[PDB]
């Protein structure tokens, strides 16, 4: 399961 | 893979607008002719669009609407949990009015609702429509 | 290979509003500064767009109207989109003015399931008084192919 | 890969509109809940938004205006303010929204999309703005 959150990381 | 999108509108029930009441949107097959549900992988829960599949979607809806004002935005889960960009509003014949696109990451349960924010008069819901599509999977590493 | 989709407007062509006929989108290039036509697997007829491939596309218009605001005599105007003839109007796609000075109406983004020959026009659909379409633009693109 | 795409906005600055002034779109997170940059391959340069890839686009945007004369049109631009792109207009004439139509172009590397005023009557309170940019293709064929 995917999932956005806190702990996403971006460039 | 297809993406995930749904539209969900009101053509045909009038409905009186009412503070943090999410509109009624009971239709899904929006072709007169080849009339068919447009829904992948979202779920039309009578009253907004729920998301199934965590991605970035272009989110965006319109209205038709007969001193009087409206004010309406796109909620998220809960009707007070207003998305920016999603404004639309009428001050004063049938009134037509349209979101602008608001791309948002949005996750698996995650629901889209059209709310009226400011109501002054008699303000009747002739005609609604959520119109929600993919754009990406999600793009964290 | 890639998705179907194109853009058709009128950006210097004045025309007067008249029930239910397609309004004319002559231009496809909208970029000044690399001028070329913004058209894949579907074709500007010169009012509207044809669909050549099946799917699942977005549909919208927006038009600049200028109206004379002569108090005993207000102009108004409805639009929708339709589908293959004009009476076939598409839920979701209104736009409406009433009466000074150009103004901008846009759609909402319409999902629906296009089939070839399918054609998009935008049409007036109720009119009180001259309603002058300064300039207008149709927009289609295609999200997915036929979903199962 | 994944397409291009940026969505910047303003919606707790206020700004006045100034005559071919890009508006100041500071924000590119619009989820209140999880709070994530909705950008990618696209630069947010604090008034637009840079392309990087070579593509077909979708460009609109939105405006809320604080309306008290007072009228304003709006364009999107192409790098330099007065270049503005056919089919983005916008016009005003409590707070009021509007929005653009939905704008398909070819886009290429280093181009520059911007919201401007191009007529001003009066002051325009800008209260809130966001732009939308998305790819939809790789360039395609023509002649
Ligand atoms: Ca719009």
């Amino acid at each position: 399961q995917e999932d956005f959150s806190s702990d996403s990381s971006f460039s | 893979t297809l993406p995930a999108f749904g539209f969900a509108f009101n053509a045909s029930a009038p409905q009186f607008a009412s503070l943090f009441t999410p509109l009624l949107l009971p239709s899904v097959s929006p072709n007169p002719n080849i009339t068919v549900p447009v829904i992948n992988d979202t779920v039309s829960v009578g009253d907004g669009i729920r998301i199934l599949r965590a991605g970035i979607y272009q989110i965006s809806y319109t209205l038709t609407i007969s001193p009087e004002a409206g004010r309406f935005f796109l909620s998220l889960n809960t009707p007070a949990n207003i998305i920016p960009g999603s404004g639309t509003a009428v001050r004063s014949g049938e009134v037509d009015v349209s979101s602008g696109v608001i791309l948002i990451n949005l996750n698996p349960g995650d629901l889209i609702q059209i709310v009226p924010v400011e109501l002054i008069g008699t303000v009747d819901i002739r005609a609604a429509a959520l119109t929600v599509a993919q754009i990406s999977r999600p793009h964290h590493h």
